[PDB]
């Protein structure tokens, strides 16, 4: 199998630099090419950056070309890309691919901002039941519920951007209402950004 | 069709040692020339080109010049651990803006044994 | 460089074909469900299709295009697709095809509306959440009220997308305060869906 975990993802502030790193395991990282693509939220897919076998050769997209260095190190199957002098148009998800795109990462989301790193409120939906997530900076969170338990019938909403330059988001699940006071419901709110983790229980009231 | 078949999906070659890329061209149609890189994807680097510079450490196996050549086999010498990778053979066509990706051979894992 | 169709539409166990032209390397198709989610390579460098994905998907190269070919189209493959191509030395992709597959009738929606919680007075905030689920086609529509006095003010509505059961679903926030809160009759969401409209209540009263 082949794994791809970026990382580097947050906010970073305006004209400032940043590093994304993306591991690689399941093939021959030292016999095969890279490439960053990234995506602006709701927008196309585009190429940003490629790197050779070797690490010599650099190729680079007119997006960026000049402001971004991509490297790679072998010995430890990882790939790099220093960002300089960001840009409101670079907050992106930026993806490493393999090769001729064949397979690709989870994706980093980068947010260009001089707006602080906030983590979220959580609260309970009680009865159809959600957790709102509220006031966190930036995207994204990742709501999982019973850890990786429960799945279906779980709706994790897209997140709304409020006057006060804060996101919030839900998840919901439908759910059996002959079932309270049996199983449980937790829900498990992940926000690496800040670097917290929240799980918060949801009761009938 | 022309078919670009690399018979070797490994060669194992000694450090310093020559190493030997076979490819083969089962036909001369379309008319373009042949293409060594070493990986896929953008960042493959042109290892040998018919038509471009010299390339100081590679030899070719047969004679280009003649006439129905259909071996387009290379030797690449002294061969360097950081020489490993996948080599690809590829066939190019006739263009405008001019010489577009044909058809690849399948590759040729490269591993270099250090070894006496 | 890169031009494919914006979108095309297709009726369910029918063959669809998608080309792309702009780019004299070789095509990629990547698949992308909803916005957020990762690609998925279904095709790669022309015509070869991922272990993974299934038969249903094929790839050509011919002249300086590209054609993606589903055959015998499913729900699922309903997604986005965007070709893309490299040579040595650059990549490029095209601007999505969005597919839709034509049939799945007309569901009208689901709404609850949660008050806020007892955590959320009491951290002195107050947040109503109206979930509206199960609904097709997409197109909705969201308005709320205090005691019967719309309101403009506070509210935030996410775009409808797809549930796991081929279905949208979209929600819909109002921020306001405990004074205003305490201080209404009943509030509501008022959603529309071809004409027919749902609309749901909360009152402060547990």
């Amino acid at each position: 199998d082949v794994q791809l975990v970026e990382s580097g993802g947050g906010v970073v502030r305006p004209g400032e630099s940043l590093t994304l790193s993306c591991t690689a395991s399941g093939f021959t990282f030292t016999s095969s090419t890279m490439n960053w693509v990234r995506q602006a939220p709701g927008e196309g897919l585009d190429w940003v950056s490629s790197i050779s076998t070797s690490g010599v050769i650099t190729y680079y997209a007119d997006s960026v070309k000049g402001r971004a260095t991509i490297s790679r190190d072998n010995s430890k199957n990882t790939l790099y890309l220093r960002l300089f002098s960001l840009r409101a148009d670079d907050t992106a998800i930026y993806y490493c691919a393999t090769d001729t795109f064949d397979h690709w990462g989870p994706g980093t989301l980068v947010t260009v901002s001089s707006a602080s790193t906030k983590g979220p409120s959580v609260f309970p939906l009680a009865p159809a039941l959600g957790c709102l997530v509220k006031d966190y900076f930036p995207e994204p969170v990742t709501v999982s519920w019973n850890s990786g338990a429960l799945t279906s019938g779980v709706h994790t909403f897209p997140a709304v951007l409020q006057s006060s330059g804060l996101y919030s988001l839900s998840s919901v699940v439908t759910v059996p209402s002959s079932s309270l006071g049996t199983q449980t419901y937790i829900c498990n709110v992940n926000h690496k950004p800040s670097n917290t983790k929240v799980d918060k229980k949801v009761e009938p009231k | 069709e022309l078919q670009v078949i690399q018979p070797d999906k490994s060669v194992l070659v000694a450090a310093g040692e020559t190493a030997t890329l076979r490819c083969t061209a089962t036909s001369l149609i379309p008319v373009g020339p042949i293409q060594w890189f070493r990986g896929a994807g953008p960042g493959r680097e042109l290892i040998y080109n018919q038509k471009e510079g010299h390339f100081p450490r590679v030899t070719t196996v047969s004679d280009l010049t003649k006439r129905n050549n259909m071996d387009f086999s290379i030797r690449i010498g002294a061969i360097t651990p950081a020489d490993a990778g996948t080599y690809y053979c590829v066939k190019f066509r006739k263009g405008s803006p001019d010489d577009v990706e044909f058809k690849s051979g399948a590759g040729t894992e490269l591993s270099v044994r250090a070894k006496p | 460089a890169l031009t494919q169709p914006a979108s095309v539409s297709a009726n369910p166990g029918e063959t669809v074909k998608i080309t792309c032209f702009g780019s004299s390397g070789n095509y990629g198709w990547f698949q992308q469900k909803s916005p957020g989610s990762a690609p998925v390579t279904v095709i790669h460098y022309n015509n070869k299709r991922p272990s993974d994905i299934p038969s249903r998907f094929s790839g050509s190269k011919s002249g300086s295009t590209g054609t993606l070919t589903i055959t015998g189209v499913r729900a699922e493959d309903e997604a986005v697709y965007f070709c893309g191509a490299w040579e040595t030395g650059s990549a490029t992709f095209g601007a999505g095809t969005t597919l839709t597959v034509l049939g799945q009738p007309k569901a009208a929606p689901s709404v609850t509306l949660f008050p806020p919680s007892s955590e959320e007075l009491q951290a002195n905030k107050a947040t109503l959440v109206c979930l509206i689920s199960d609904f097709y086609p997409g197109a909705v529509t969201v308005a709320w009220k205090a005691d019967s006095s719309p309101v403009k003010a506070g509210v935030e509505t996410t775009t409808p997308s797809k549930q796991s059961n081929n279905k949208y679903a979209a929600s819909s926030y109002l921020s306001l305060t405990p004074e205003q809160w305490k201080s209404h009759r009943s509030y509501s969401c008022q959603v529309t869906h071809e004409g027919s409209t749902v609309e749901k209540t909360v009152a402060p009263t547990e």
